[PDB]
RNA sequence: AUGCCCUGACGAGUAGGCAGGCGUGGAGGUCAGUGACGAAGCCUAGACCGUAAGGUCGGGUCGAACGGCCUCUAGUGCAGAUCUUGGUGGUAGUAGCAAAUAUUCAAAUGAGAACUUUGAAGACUGAAGUGGGGAAAGGUUCCACGUCAACAGCAGUUGGA
RNA sequence: UAAUGGUUAUAUGCCGCCCGUCUUGAAACACGGACCAAGGAGUCUAACGUCUAUGCGAGUGUUUGGGUGUAAAACCCAUACGCGUAAUGAAAGUGAACGUAGGUUGGGGCCUCGCAAGAGGUGCACAAUCGACCGAUCCUGAUGUCUUCGGAUGGAUUUG
RNA sequence: UUGACCUCAAAUCAGGUAGGAGUACCCGCUGAACUUAAGCAUAUCAAUAAGCGGAGGAAAAGAAACCAACCGGGAUUGCCUUAGUAACGGCGAGUGAAGCGGCAAAAGCUCAAAUUUGAAAUCUGGUACCUUCGGUGCCCGAGUUGUAAUUUGGAGAGGGCAACUUUGGGGCCGUUCCUUGUCUAUGUUCCUUGGAACAGGACGUCAUAGAGGGUGAGAAUCCCGUGUGGCGAGGAGUGCGGUUCUUUGUAAAGUGCCUUCGAAGAGUCGAGUUGUUUGGGAAUGCAGCUCUAAGUGGGUGGUAAAUUCCAUCUAAAGCUAAAUAUUGGCGAGAGACCGAUAGCGAACAAGUACAGUGAUGGAAAGAUGAAAAGAACUUUGAAAAGAGAGUGAAAAAGUACGU
């Protein structure tokens, strides 16, 4: 239950803050949890997701496979993950759109703000 | 309330009890006070005689507290005394201790005769009294003390 | 129209009253926001009491004439027989009247008693110095009640001298009605020879 | 300026409110308002004191499923049902079901550790909201009773020896001694006075 | 036990009154109710219950919510208002598309030519013109290329489209 | 089991004028209505009468405010104030028990005697009537008066 | 000639200020009619709408020329009540306050005013240096037709004397507060259905977190949040733990007697008349015209006037927070509200498209799917398109798309 009154119960208030959230607020949104192995790694649940992520998909009909995030399209709240493709008929092929709250990241892009990131919510770093 | 008025009894029933013939409309004997002497005399005469004309004289600017005095009967007056000490006040009547009853601390300005207080002693102030309050309040055996 | 056996009424709706009605929907919330206030200024004015001590008065107007309630502010003469003066007793909590007057010997010893026992209630701060908290009670009208005095004992001898109280008030009522009258009367007598 | 809130008398909301806590008594009144209680050995249910100080949410459901609000406690949370109609979009979204009422006399932790607990509302015995006694103006709340609670109500309604604590307040009388009117029925005061009876369906003569 | 049973009489109805019920949106409580193994809606000269308002079921279609009971509440029930908004009929392939004299033959283009282009013939405006320019107004309609779903009340390959 | 029954379509016999509306009178040669869907009309408020229900009851009304709170809820609360407990008169004013709070005539219920029928007693509510009391109106005008004030007592086809 | 003074001007002189917008609420002016009276003219609507002028976050009002008649209260404002009452009114319809009492909030004051007269002790500007919302120096100016100090009726001033009590400011960190960043729990375990699990069942975990929202169907436990706390950052005339200017200084302010005084607002009060307004009645207020005061006297004391008193304030000058209002603006939070013919006119490129010369008027229009996976390719046709094929859980979802 809400405690404060300042924020808001309202479902109208929530649904407006979400789907006109700009991109640095989607960001956060567009979280993705950790593998187990990651997650004893560093000690940390889930991540804001990034270009060079591998991923396992976890759910959907995609379940189970691999790949690196072609592209974080926050515009339409998805992850375009390479290896996960629909073949078209005339032989084009689409990346599918992926929810990073479906998905497992299994291997982290590390850089400075990263580290950072990491060592501000409490991570090992190891 | 609104799904037990007669409005939900009279839907499919077309003037919705106003009748046909006399096919309820707007204002038809006029508005509010209308007509008391010409079309609405008998309500008048018959249901509120004295209603029209002029009665006495005029007060101008009358404050409802030069006129506050508020009236105790004898027949109560006993209620003034608090529960705990009348049985002890009427037990064993005397003067040379009588109960003081302040009406004006109760609220009143007026004290006035209705019946029969019993034959216990009593010391009264008042602001004003009657006649007969006073002759029976020292026909119990009592007082009557003037206070303003 | 008029119609069957019914009081007449005397509603006033004719002009547009539905431009000028006011519901209060926030009564709830301007109490808390009164409560909200209330604590605020509390805690600004620290440990000062959050209102002034006011003086006991006699209610005017015969019908309210035997109660007594809180009036504006100390008199001062009061003040001065308190033994402080207005300018100081306005910064130390005392309310100050400069336009009443004192008529009443019993009123002005209870406002002198009054001022006497704030003054013994009281801890006034070092102006300067460090000054240690003296623990905020927020309300100087319920640490200092106004009483009503008491007027008479419960019992006493019944002291009835047959002046029968009811003609005192047709005799008092009476000299008052040919008071002017018969004093003309007297003075035309006087204007004789 | 339609009428919003409605004006009820303070002793005739008192009477609701004495009446829904004599009805927090016997559990056929609280079998029929729902309220899983038919394996609870004793209605009322009054707890000890130390629930009071319970500050843990883990700990309080512990001490709610081992009183016997165990089968009240999982009636909801299987009750949680979408709203049926448009109030599912103006914020009131999901519907379940009353838990019991816990009532304390002092709160050390206890409103707070049952606070995210669903259907379980707290209370104090100073208050005692009809709308927590009798939801749905339905009669027989289940309810815990802390031990201070319990003995805090005397004071708090009064009995034929502690006046009320509420200024003027007495608990209402009775106009009838009984309410099973079948044994003055069947008193022999009664029953030797009346009449012999008969067939209780008449035989069709003609 | 506003239950059950016995006995008797009675039953027209506009305007109107009163009662007992049916139904709709939303609220509190309950059935730890129904539901993607199919909620709601909708269709059904298929069925069942109710004097009736209505209620229930079966089949089809459908795809996300919605019911019973106890109460609360109202922006709560439609055949009409020359009602409002929207949609659709019959009339009806009908009335009509007849002022301004008038068209015709070939070739080309094109899927397709009464109507486009070019040639040929025939005519008209007849210099107070159906000519050549401007003023107001319009505003790109001018011109070229591409192009015909709509528009040009037939057509169109043409066009101020 | 469609054999009886239900539903439906059809045939046959007899019956059956188009609804709504105003009107004494409508199938009308009176008016609205081509059709279908959706919308579409006694509401809310202030004050109030009757009745009913509930709480308390010579009282009652917590919610203007204050306290409190899990916070527009719920819970608690002082002084006032409104209405009621007194009327009457234009007003100044005055102000409700001769009595078992009266008599008579009815009067449910109850009590006594009665196997009943009844007879007596007590009779609330209520109805009729005659009185008593309070005020107003019209009279009468006692003891006192620092003599014009007071207004006792007794009345009235008057009046509330 | 020259030098002032007064009055009046000029300048693209030095510096500054006003306009217009918004306008829900606020202070004024101005001001109807429909309507009700069953007609209508006074009345009512209404001291309203429209019109015009001026403000602010509130405004206005405000520390009594008050209310009263009491044993007296005591600035203003607002609520409850007074009270649909006193009163007004073709005394018809209608209208209609105020004092008291209970609360919310509370806060008090400043000039004209006196001979500084042994200090024009005062102030704007310019210039120079600084501690730059200002200070200091110097110079010019304003100003005696009066700027400062003292005094405001509650008082107070002058003089005379027993007498004690109280000294003000400036920068730092936390802290009052505002804005804002960041961190902070627990399953995506098994089986069934399904395109998709977020469903159902089983086994758990967290819960000061089971508000809400996303994610391919009802998700506390997948994600963001939520709850509880912690760590910061940038700002606000400071309630306090330290800092320091330390001959800030016979300053300044209080308090006791005695004595002499005690200035207190003019074409204003008041009066008559006219008009308007009011509940205000032989005139409640306001305004025009005319008359025009006084100084133990002026106002008021709700029936006109003379006479005698009494009571109560002290106008004709001025400031001031709060409680109160707020269909506008900014920011939030809610709902027994409406759900695309509803709800704002407008859920959408809506004050848009469009109409009118113009003032103005003013719509319609939401929904494929979880993902475009939006139909490769073959065939018929000039093409549109059809038939197949294919995607999709579904094409009884094919952009002319939920049902
Ligand atoms: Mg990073
Ligand atoms: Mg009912
Ligand atoms: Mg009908
Ligand atoms: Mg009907
Ligand atoms: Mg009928
Ligand atoms: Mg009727
Ligand atoms: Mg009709
Ligand atoms: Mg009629
Ligand atoms: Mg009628
Ligand atoms: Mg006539
Ligand atoms: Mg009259
Ligand atoms: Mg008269
Ligand atoms: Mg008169
Ligand atoms: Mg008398
Ligand atoms: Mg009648
Ligand atoms: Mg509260
Ligand atoms: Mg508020
Ligand atoms: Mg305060
Ligand atoms: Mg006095
Ligand atoms: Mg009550
Ligand atoms: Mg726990
Ligand atoms: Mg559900
Ligand atoms: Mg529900
Ligand atoms: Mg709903
Ligand atoms: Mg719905
Ligand atoms: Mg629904
Ligand atoms: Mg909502
Ligand atoms: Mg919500
Ligand atoms: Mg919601
Ligand atoms: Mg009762
Ligand atoms: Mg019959
Ligand atoms: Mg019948
Ligand atoms: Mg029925
Ligand atoms: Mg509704
Ligand atoms: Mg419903
Ligand atoms: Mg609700
Ligand atoms: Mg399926
Ligand atoms: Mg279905
Ligand atoms: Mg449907
Ligand atoms: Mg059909
Ligand atoms: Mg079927
Ligand atoms: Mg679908
Ligand atoms: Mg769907
Ligand atoms: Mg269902
Ligand atoms: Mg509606
Ligand atoms: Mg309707
Ligand atoms: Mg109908
Ligand atoms: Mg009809
Ligand atoms: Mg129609
Ligand atoms: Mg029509
Ligand atoms: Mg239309
Ligand atoms: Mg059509
Ligand atoms: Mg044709
Ligand atoms: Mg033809
Ligand atoms: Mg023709
Ligand atoms: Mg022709
Ligand atoms: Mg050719
Ligand atoms: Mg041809
Ligand atoms: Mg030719
Ligand atoms: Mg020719
Ligand atoms: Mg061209
Ligand atoms: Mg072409
Ligand atoms: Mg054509
Ligand atoms: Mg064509
Ligand atoms: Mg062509
Ligand atoms: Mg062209
Ligand atoms: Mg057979
Ligand atoms: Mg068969
Ligand atoms: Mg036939
Ligand atoms: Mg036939
Ligand atoms: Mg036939
Ligand atoms: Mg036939
Ligand atoms: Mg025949
Ligand atoms: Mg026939
Ligand atoms: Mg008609
Ligand atoms: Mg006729
Ligand atoms: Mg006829
Ligand atoms: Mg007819
Ligand atoms: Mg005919
Ligand atoms: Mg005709
Ligand atoms: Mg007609
Ligand atoms: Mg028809
Ligand atoms: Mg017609
Ligand atoms: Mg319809
Ligand atoms: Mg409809
Ligand atoms: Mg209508
Ligand atoms: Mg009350
Ligand atoms: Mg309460
Ligand atoms: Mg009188
Ligand atoms: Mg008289
Ligand atoms: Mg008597
Ligand atoms: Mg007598
Ligand atoms: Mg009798
Ligand atoms: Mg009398
Ligand atoms: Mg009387
Ligand atoms: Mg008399
Ligand atoms: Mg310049
Ligand atoms: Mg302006
Ligand atoms: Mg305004
Ligand atoms: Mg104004
Ligand atoms: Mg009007
Ligand atoms: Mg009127
Ligand atoms: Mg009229
Ligand atoms: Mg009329
Ligand atoms: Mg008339
Ligand atoms: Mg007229
Ligand atoms: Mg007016
Ligand atoms: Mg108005
Ligand atoms: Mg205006
Ligand atoms: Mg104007
Ligand atoms: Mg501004
Ligand atoms: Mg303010
Ligand atoms: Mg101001
Ligand atoms: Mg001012
Ligand atoms: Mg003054
Ligand atoms: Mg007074
Ligand atoms: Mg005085
Ligand atoms: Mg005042
Ligand atoms: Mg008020
Ligand atoms: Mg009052
Ligand atoms: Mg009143
Ligand atoms: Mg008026
Ligand atoms: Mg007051
Ligand atoms: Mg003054
Ligand atoms: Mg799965
Ligand atoms: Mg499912
Ligand atoms: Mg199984
Ligand atoms: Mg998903
Ligand atoms: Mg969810
Ligand atoms: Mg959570
Ligand atoms: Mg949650
Ligand atoms: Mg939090
Ligand atoms: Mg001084
Ligand atoms: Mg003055
Ligand atoms: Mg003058
Ligand atoms: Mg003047
Ligand atoms: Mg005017
Ligand atoms: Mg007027
Ligand atoms: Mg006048
Ligand atoms: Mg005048
Ligand atoms: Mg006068
Ligand atoms: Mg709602
Ligand atoms: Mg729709
Ligand atoms: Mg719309
Ligand atoms: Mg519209
Ligand atoms: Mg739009
Ligand atoms: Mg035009
Ligand atoms: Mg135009
Ligand atoms: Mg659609
Ligand atoms: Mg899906
Ligand atoms: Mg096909
Ligand atoms: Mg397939
Ligand atoms: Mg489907
Ligand atoms: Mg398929
Ligand atoms: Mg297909
Ligand atoms: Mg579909």
């Amino acid at each position: 239950a809400k405690q404060s009154l300042d924020v808001s119960s309202d479902r109208r208030k929530a649904r407006k803050a979400y789907f006109t959230a700009p991109s640095s607020q989607r960001r956060v949104l567009l979280s993705a949890p950790l593998s187990k192995e990651l997650r004893a790694q560093y000690g940390i649940k889930a991540l804001p997701i990034r270009r060079d992520d591998e991923v396992l998909v976890v759910r959907g009909s995609k379940k189970g496979q691999e790949g690196k995030i072609s592209s974080v399209y926050r515009l339409k709240f998805a992850v375009q993950v390479d290896k996960v493709t629909k073949e078209k008929v005339n032989g084009a092929s689409v990346p599918i759109n992926l929810h990073p709250s479906k998905l497992v990241i299994t291997k982290l892009h590390l850089d400075k703000d990263r580290k950072a990131l990491i060592q501000r919510k409490g991570g090992k770093l190891e | 309330p609104s799904r037990f008025t007669k409005t939900r009894k009279h839907r499919g029933h077309v003037s919705a009890g106003k009748g046909r013939i006399g096919k309820h409309r707007k204002h038809p004997g006029g508005r509010g006070m209308a007509g008391g002497q010409h079309h609405h005399r008998i309500n008048m005469d018959k249901y509120h005689p004295g209603y029209f004309g002029k009665v006495g004289m005029r007060y101008f600017h009358k404050q409802q507290a030069h006129f506050w005095k508020p009236v105790l009967n004898l027949d109560k007056l006993w209620t003034l005394i608090p529960e705990d000490k009348r049985d002890q006040y009427l037990k064993s009547a005397s003067k040379e201790t009588a109960p003081v009853i302040d009406t004006l601390a109760a609220g009143y300005g007026k004290i006035l005769g209705k019946g029969r207080i019993p034959n216990v002693p009593v010391i009264v102030k008042a602001r004003f009294v009657s006649k007969l309050a006073e002759e029976k309040i020292r026909a119990a055996g009592g007082v009557v003390e003037l206070i303003a | 129209a008029i119609s069957k056996n019914l009081p007449i009424l005397k509603n006033h709706f004719r002009k547009h009253w539905q431009e000028r009605v006011k519901v209060h929907f926030d009564q709830a919330g301007k109490k808390v926001s009164r409560r909200n206030a209330r604590a605020t200024r509390a805690a600004k004015i620290a440990p000062r009491p959050l209102d002034l001590l006011r003086p006991v008065v006699r209610a005017p107007t015969v019908k309210y004439n035997r109660k007594v309630r809180a009036g504006r502010g100390f008199t001062l003469a009061e003040v001065k027989a308190a033994g402080l003066t207005a300018a100081y007793a306005r910064t130390i909590g005392i309310a100050v009247d400069h336009r009443r007057q004192n008529r009443n010997q019993e009123i002005f010893d209870a406002n002198v008693q009054r001022l006497k026992e704030y003054q013994s209630k009281i801890i006034v701060f070092p102006r300067n110095g460090k000054a240690p908290e003296a623990e905020q009670v927020l309300s100087a009208a319920a640490t200092f009640p106004i009483a009503q005095p008491a007027t008479d004992v419960e019992a006493r001898a019944v002291q009835d001298n047959g002046e029968s109280a009811f003609r005192t008030l047709r005799l008092a009522r009476s000299e008052k009605k040919f008071r002017g009258i018969r004093e003309k009367r007297a003075r035309e007598k006087a204007e004789a020879e | 300026w339609r009428k919003w809130n409605v004006k009820v008398n303070h002793n005739e909301k008192r009477y609701a409110t004495a009446s829904a806590i004599a009805a927090t008594a016997v559990a056929s009144l609280v079998l029929a308002r729902g309220h899983r209680v038919e394996k609870i050995p004793e209605i009322p249910l009054v707890v000890s004191t130390d629930l009071e100080s319970i500050q843990k949410t883990k700990e309080a459901v512990a001490a709610l499923k081992a009183v016997g609000a165990h089968s009240d406690l999982l009636k909801v949370l299987k009750s949680k049902k979408l709203r049926a109609g448009k109030g599912k979009y103006r914020n009131r979204r999901w519907t379940q079901r009353r838990g019991p009422l816990v009532v304390y006399a002092e709160d050390n932790g206890i409103v707070k550790a049952l606070r995210n607990v669903p259907g379980v509302e707290t209370a104090n015995v100073a208050s005692l909201n009809l709308l927590q006694l009798a939801p749905g103006a339905h009669l027989g709340r289940f309810v815990i009773w802390t031990e201070a609670a319990f003995t805090k109500l005397d004071q708090v309604w009064g009995s034929e020896t502690v006046a009320s604590s509420k200024v003027g307040y007495t608990l209402p009388s009775h106009i009838i001694s009984t309410s099973d009117v079948t044994r003055i029925i069947n008193s022999s005061e009664i029953q030797s006075a009346i009449r012999p009876a008969g067939q209780a369906t008449q035989k069709r003569t003609h």
